[PDB]
């Protein structure tokens, strides 16, 4: 979208993995 | 008189204004007021004798920039007033400010004084028909449309972490520190005069904000990065001069996670993230530390979540499902929550009119906010 | 072995050391370990690294204070050694540890790991013929020369409540709270925030605790102030600087009676008080309503004995003779009675030897104190 | 190899040097290198064509003057190593510098660059078997044998004040500024061309200097000697011309108190020395008040003293000792501790040696300083 500030390709998220 | 309302996302570092019911906000510019340094001979010269937003962006040179607020906390009222005033007049709003609803956000556990003042500017010396006050993170949740999270922000001037839960804002497991973006700023500062390049003007400032915000990293193992050498990447400024960064540029944003850097022990930010997950009661911990959200400029550094999880992974309780939740819109994402509220039929009963001001006072706007 | 044993009353806040048979504690200093914040370039600076009592006390600015003991749980057992091997060196006993028994102070319920390495360390690591620890409530009882009463005592750490007729100590009508001192200087110092005067370091938390001491006082009727306007009291810090506290310095100390205003759901030490009264024996109450024995330092608000005979009306049955006794010198009771009870010749045959531990253990200290 | 080792007290308008154990530095001479303008037709001349110390004193006129260091940062590398190799030369100070260790000064946060290319200088080209740099502020409070106070200096490169409270030098409240004795003289310069009596030449610029120090004063009131008319006190130059100063006298000095004069936002002496003692932690501010040691040559001008306690007493929290004490030579101050400081036995373990410098480099150099 418009304005001057984004970051590109960061991810929305972080997440560790989830074991059974 | 319920016209649609303006909501002022305030802020030491950038104040993002505009109308209720948008996606983005339309009207974003620095917090400063720009008054010029030298002597005017020649006529035909820019008028006005006090400069804000795009005018004060494009005429730095010329200008001794003075930041009003300073940790989320107005020092000069005078500065603030004549940006309100900018920010409703023909230059950005196109606006009376009779018409419309007033907004207003302030970071969490500051001076009441500064908010009575701060109702006090907005009824008296403007007319505003209603005003409303309102957190940094209930706003983020909003725009992101959860209920459940831990708001992590961390702006110009203020990093703190309010865990809400399901709409339950605990205000006792609330932290806060004022370490945050300008102080990350004026720490690159200090270390380019240590590497040559000097820096001390308020306009020659705003270059060293550029610096930070375009060239600067997180290392995931600092010692690791202080035992080898780096490359020295550069840099141009408006002048053309170049300059070599160095180590400076990855040691700058530690600061956030080592407060005793600057030399002010404080927690932290990945410290304050779980101090305020552990003051919260025991059930609900492990939904907090699922929904960690993201927001403010001082976030955007690179692996910065992936530094701030993994202080999470030594710090938290082993086994536990971590996730740091971060939008694509974080430096807008408090603005949009105010926005979406704004919209809702629920805003009309929160809200402090001017005759409920008028006959309580200060009281009345202390009772309403919590 | 039989020489004159050495009385530690062991503190979170404040711990009192001396000798056995002397009227008043010599040897107060704060309990807390201060470590330099700053980096010694010049020569001839304060030597050590390490700072504990009046030292510490003279040069806070230098040192980043942390407490080894809270709630009457040391948490740092390397800080607490140093302490006790402090209070034993020539700058303030000049004794050696294996010539004196010792008695030691501990609040009641505690965690018993915490006992068994309290004896540790004063058995193997000092060399000590023989320990006894002993309650804090008996003590203070020891010292006003009765035999039954209620004890509420407040200090840095824990509020509890001891109901004791005729030496016939209630170890099931015991009431705690981890609610005191500590806990009201740490909520002045958010209300302070509030007001705008901020305290983060660590070694200016200690002026908080200046400002607890000297400018608090408990309101009786709180709803009454809350309604009213206050005047706003001035205080001068240490530096200089004037500061205006506010309605924060009544509204801080309530946290004693109110623990829901930190956010922490528990009694409060009037309900304490009652509620120990009310778990006792019936034919017991009415004596342990007229002997009410006040003790340790968050007892010294202003009105604070007022507000808890008007909290023991409310509660209690009505036409029944209450009595909040308060001696003069309530924060040296518990170490008072400690020097009262090692002076008598029963001392001897309550304390653990040396030789006895080692044949046995922890089990043979478990089985002495009750 | 441990012999009487040299102390070289670098500065951009004065250095100063000798041996260690000396009560002063018997080897004062200016820093700068002078070269011939005109053409040498006759024989039997002045040889050499570079010349430092007294002959270029006393044959200014033939010699283009300029100053290979400005602010505490050597620009000219080469005239800086002409000038040490001329200190260790027959003409001064008839050593080898292979024998001594050297005790170099630089001002607080400067280039590291220059640092390094320092230490290359004396380990390389000079065979140095060790070397030591140091802070100004330590080797004064070392020269007065004290260890608290405040050191503001001021020579003709930098302006610091350096806040030290028993040997502990805090290194974040370390205040400068590039407003010193060099910026003054040419201010001063610039004042007498609006006067009349304009100087434009290298050698004709030391005239200025000697303007500076002889006849001016700083007035407690500068309004009040605004709009009062100044008498017009006479000056003979060294060639015989008499010169009217007027107010130029006056005003030049004003210049390190009020640096928006020459066009340059910066702090100013006075709230420089208020800014370090406000930087640091509140318990140590009191004392770093009543410790305020002066040094350098810019703290010489009449009634500047007087000014900065006025100054102080309008900046600082009210009702606190003021105590600005300062040696009797002022000048001479920064030798003398580095001269105690070189005699010390410690002094063996602070250096960096040469066979260090070999093996790990410029890294063991930042590692030893601080």
């Amino acid at each position: 979208m418009a304005d001057p500030k984004y970051a590109d390709l960061p991810g929305i998220a972080r997440n560790e993995p989830d074991v059974y | 008189i319920a016209n649609q309302p303006v909501v002022i996302d305030n802020g030491s570092g950038v104040i993002k204004a505009g109308f209720a019911g948008d996606q983005i906000p339309k009207y974003c510019f620095p917090n400063y007021v720009g008054r010029p340094k030298h002597v005017r001979v020649m006529a035909g010269a820019l008028e006005g004798d006090i400069f804000i937003g795009p005018k004060a962006e494009e005429h730095r040179g010329l200008l001794s920039i003075r930041y009003p607020m300073e940790h989320g906390i107005v020092k000069d009222w005078n500065d603030m007033e004549r940006i309100w005033q900018y920010v409703y007049s023909k230059e950005q709003l196109q606006t009376f400010s009779e018409e419309h609803p007033v907004l207003l956000t302030e970071a969490p556990l500051n001076p009441r004084k500064n908010r009575e003042r701060a109702a006090e500017v907005f009824f008296e010396t403007f007319n505003v028909p209603a005003l409303f006050i309102s957190m940094q993170a209930v706003l983020s949740l909003y725009a992101t449309g959860r209920t459940t999270g831990v708001v992590l922000d961390s702006g110009d001037g203020v990093t703190h972490a309010v865990p809400i839960y399901e709409g339950f804002a605990m205000p006792h497991s609330i932290m806060r520190i004022d370490i945050a973006g300008r102080d990350v700023s004026r720490f690159l500062r200090l270390y380019l005069r240590k590497e040559g390049y000097d820096f001390h003007s308020s306009s020659e400032f705003e270059i060293v904000k550029a610096i930070k915000e375009r060239a600067c990293y997180l290392s995931i193992n600092p010692q690791k990065d202080e035992t080898l050498e780096t490359e020295k990447a550069q840099y141009y400024l408006p002048d053309g001069s170049t300059i070599e960064i160095g180590p400076s540029r990855f040691r700058a944003p530690e600061l956030l996670f080592r407060p005793d850097l600057i030399g002010e022990e404080s927690e932290g930010i990945h410290e304050v993230l779980v101090f305020a997950i552990q003051k919260s009661d025991m059930d609900l911990r492990r939904t907090l530390f699922s929904n960690i959200v993201l927001s403010g400029g001082s976030t955007l550094f690179k692996g910065f979540g992936d530094r701030l999880l993994s202080e999470v992974k030594k710090l938290a309780p082993k086994d536990v499902k971590i996730r740091i939740s971060a939008p694509q819109e974080r430096l807008y994402s408090t603005w949009i929550g105010g926005s979406i509220l704004a919209s809702l039929d629920t805003f009309k009963k929160m809200w402090v009119s001017k005759k409920e001001y008028e006959e309580d006072g200060a009281r009345s706007i202390h009772r309403k906010t919590f």
